RNA sequence: UGAAGAGUUUGAUCAUGGCUCAGAUUGAACGCUGGCGGCAGGCCUAACACAUGCAAGUCGAACGGUAACAGGAAGAAGCUUGCUUCUUUGCUGACGAGUGGCGGACGGGUGAGUAAUGUCUGGGAAACUGCCUGAUGGAGGGGGAUAACUACUGGAAACGGUAGCUAAUACCGCAUAACGUCGCAAGACCAAAGAGGGGGACCUUCGGGCCUCUUGCCAUCGGAUGUGCCCAGAUGGGAUUAGCUAGUAGGUGGGGUAACGGCUCACCUAGGCGACGAUCCCUAGCUGGUCUGAGAGGAUGACCAGCCACACUGGAACUGAGACACGGUCCAGACUCCUACGGGAGGCAGCAGUGGGGAAUAUUGCACAAUGGGCGCAAGCCUGAUGCAGCCAUGCCGCGUGUAUGAAGAAGGCCUUCGGGUUGUAAAGUACUUUCAGCGGGGAGGAAGGGAGUAAAGUUAAUACCUUUGCUCAUUGACGUUACCCGCAGAAGAAGCACCGGCUAACUCCGUGCCAGCAGCCGCGGUAAUACGGAGGGUGCAAGCGUUAAUCGGAAUUACUGGGCGUAAAGCGCACGCAGGCGGUUUGUUAAGUCAGAUGUGAAAUCCCCGGGCUCAACCUGGGAACUGCAUCUGAUACUGGC
């Protein structure tokens, strides 16, 4: 059962939140597949907020996985 | 206390009341196929071959016996009177 | 943990004034400084060079205020990337907080203005830092925080600094008491291109 | 074909199998010696002609047999 | 590419040689002392047992029923007499249990068993997939019980035994037979259920029909992760441990599974493993990694990611996509609690607590607000998960315990070229200033969906109901004395512990007189002992200091890198044979050794190296190296191997 989804990473105080495609077998955060970019809370001096690969991402949508909600309006505002 | 023990406890006897009942019932479909075959004639053992085939057949179209087991039974016992005089 | 207790004996184990008690107390001496660490030196010598040695790892780092293990950590990002310690670890102490706010003057010693930097007075990059085992950008500015400039410690800092030499390595507004930190300094530079034997050697085994 | 090996019969009591000995051909990972190490293998063979002694060609394949996982190729030396 | 050497046999002096040490790593331990913020760590022992409480529940948009709240209806007309009480009823929003369904096999805990066909790396062929998410069709109608509830029989009761009622999207047939399977063949076989809302025309007890939106049932073929099965190549130690194996090794007939196979039953054979170490014993879970050192090779596999195995103990079964099933069933064993005497029921190596076993290891913590997972068409519910506080110097890191003034040196002590020196600017008393804590006033972010609006030819019957990405508004917080900001008091709440002959930095007075003691090593102790005691002064680390242990280093002290055998250990009395090790001088062949170039795999994390942000580092991480290998092609052909 596979899915791509908003990977909890870094925990406490300052997390860097990793996207992947994941079975759903298992742990929460455990085995993935493809890591496709991070979402990054921290915007301090840097434009490396919310990247994603565009080709993976593409290769897994509609043609092996489900897409999570909290990824699938970030597809259309990537970097922006 | 309940879990999903105590509902299996009585039915799983309400299946072998049902399934293991086919079970058995099939077992004696093919035990009287090797009767058949000492009947002195081949289409006296043809005849109750096609008695045996549909009970075979009620265990592998609901994909009890579908993998292999229907597909050997059926063999076995075609082998026993292709081999008849 | 820090150094507490008598003064004079600091001085005297360094045999050079700390600015500690070093006012009209310090003219013409009379203090046993550049003559008395102890009271012996002179009956049974010993001259080990073990405690020279010794001598040498105090000496390079309480001119600093820094404790063993944290001069161990600067000695860690100097021994890295080929030899040359003693000059590549020149640049980091240099580079710390309290060495730079006592470089732009608002402390009488390098303690002076770690203890300015823990009351809450000093900003850095526009916003406050209260550590001095911060590292300072090259072309970043430094600055004191309004209820600070007009207290009697820190005008006497920048009272004593205006009657001595400018560092040329930062510079500063005594208009608006802002100004920034060009480079971390050269060992060649900030005194005179020699080879120290003992630095190039310290610390392990 | 996967693997296929040549090596030497050192039983043949068998009626549909022989047991074939064959060499490492390696450096000792410590002591830097080469060394030929002989170790063996249970084939299968249903024609029962090679006998021991002598040389023969084997392939691997899936499982025949509870460790018998080749079979036989050809006779490549007799040793009468 | 990184680089610790020294001490001791003796009149000794060079060699040789045992012993011992400085360092790094740790979840460590004892004891003395111990201030403030952060990140990590906190039963590696008995795999020993557990009081109290809690850990996997959920759905009324299937529904027989009604614990609860407010309503609708019907009664008593209540006393609790001016209110909206009491008692019924599933009418309705709802929902304590019951039927039914989904999932309970994951998330946690642990190293006892296991030197393993366990596990890792790298491959292979005979093998799986409920749900999730697509794809093509069906989408008709019946038959048969029962829990809840009510009684009978026993108990105080959990609850056993026994009669009766009754509903289904539950249970089972018939028709149909698909994108399933079979015989030459008439043919032979396997289904299924609606439900909540809305509405145009017309009918209507205006609920129903009909249509339509949202979402369900049944069959079959995909999508894609992961699970079973097998084979090379490796894994702690050992031979003054040599034999071990009747399902073991192999054949010949019959069976079982989703598949492999001595998986399994029977009839026959004498094989197989073992000195390249079987049998057996102690020890030990596997890998990514960690990590000592100059490095090799070991050591070490607590934390984070992935495997194995265990679930007090042994052995089975039921059920499912999946179980030799943590907290399920069931039998038996060992131990324990409750009794009205019917007997009954258990297992914290989960989270918090408690007693043993020990050198020794957290609170009987706050809440579900958010986020994950389970259920739910959804609002929600569940959670010791998770958010998020405490306790403990066990490691590391940031930061402390404040400043000025003070004598040809007060009083005391210590040592007196008896002149002075020195603890010491330290103290007294006198004045200034507060980081950190204590205590106030202000005070986020984690908050969004949800409730209402607005908009979208939303899917429709375009802006009813419903519903969604944005937008406009009122809001949802356990932590909390939080993050951050400004103040209110007072130096207030704060410094230890070895070391001082030599190695080894700090000096040498008096007492004791081989005693009393010291001690890591050398060595010290009988009348000035630089080594003990007692001293005053002096050095070094520092919320640590001393005193140890584990695992390494020094250790070449098991020798690959890297030894010893004339005499400092050991050349075995001599010749014969021999598994193994080495092999003339050339051409041709092969590409196993080797070497070259491609395609893979060596997960994420990590040393090294280059960029960025948290007040710095740790931490959170963008990238490049590396994991020297092991596979799948293609290629050179000198030399070892093979031909």
């Amino acid at each position: 059962m596979v899915t791509i989804r908003l990977a909890r990473h870094g925990a406490k105080k300052r997390p860097f939140y990793q996207v992947v495609v994941a079975d759903s077998r298992n742990a929460r955060n455990g085995r993935f597949i493809e890591r496709v970019g991070f979402f990054n809370p921290i915007a301090s001096e840097k434009e490396e907020g919310t990247r994603l690969d565009l080709d993976r991402i593409a290769h897994w949508v509609g043609q092996g996985a489900t897409i999570s909600d909290r990824v699938a309006a970030l597809i259309k505002e990537v970097n922006k | 206390n309940i879990k999903s023990a105590k509902k299996r406890a009585i039915q799983s006897e309400k299946a072998r009341k049902h399934n293991a009942s086919r079970r058995s019932m099939m077992r004696t479909f093919i035990k009287k196929v090797y009767a058949a075959i000492e009947a002195g004639d081949k289409a006296a053992a043809q005849k109750a071959f096609n008695e045996m085939q549909p009970i075979v057949d009620r265990q592998a179209a609901k994909g009890l016996i579908h993998k292999n087991k229907a597909a050997r039974h059926k063999a076995n016992l075609t082998a026993q009177i292709n081999k008849l005089a | 943990a820090r150094y507490l207790g008598p003064k004079l004996k600091l001085s005297r184990r360094e045999g050079t004034d700390l600015f500690l008690k070093s006012g009209v107390r310090a003219i013409d001496t009379k203090c046993k400084i550049e003559q008395a660490p102890g009271q012996h030196g002179a009956r049974k010598p010993r001259l080990s060079d073990y405690g020279v040695q010794l001598r040498e790892k105090q000496k390079v780092r309480r001119i600093y205020g820094v404790l063993e293990r944290q001069f161990r950590n600067y000695y860690k990002e100097a021994a890295r990337l080929k030899g040359n310690t003693g000059e590549n670890l020149l640049a980091l102490l240099e580079g710390r907080l309290d060495n730079v706010v006592y470089r732009m003057g608002f402390g009488a010693t390098r303690a002076e203005a770690r203890q300015l930097v823990s009351h809450k007075a000093i900003m850095v990059n526009g916003r406050v830092v209260n550590i001095a085992s911060y590292q300072v950008s090259p072309n970043d500015v430094v600055s004191i925080r309004e209820k600070a400039k007009k207290q009697s410690r820190v005008k006497a800092a920048l009272e004593l600094a205006e009657q001595r030499e400018k560092p040329t390595w930062l510079e500063v507004d005594a208009g608006k008491m802002e100004g920034t930190f060009k480079r971390k300094p050269e060992r060649s530079d900030l005194s005179a291109d020699i080879n120290e034997h003992l630095i190039v050697e310290l610390y392990s085994k | 074909k996967i693997r296929t090996l040549q090596g030497r019969v050192v039983s043949d009591k068998m009626e549909k199998s022989i047991v074939v000995a064959i060499e490492r051909f390696v450096k000792h990972p410590i002591y830097g010696k080469f060394i030929k190490r002989t170790t063996k293998l249970h084939v299968h063979d249903e024609n029962n002609e090679c006998g021991i002694g002598d040389v023969v060609e084997i392939r691997e394949c899936r499982p025949l047999s509870k460790t018998k996982s080749w079979t036989l190729v050809r006779v490549v030396e007799k040793a009468v």
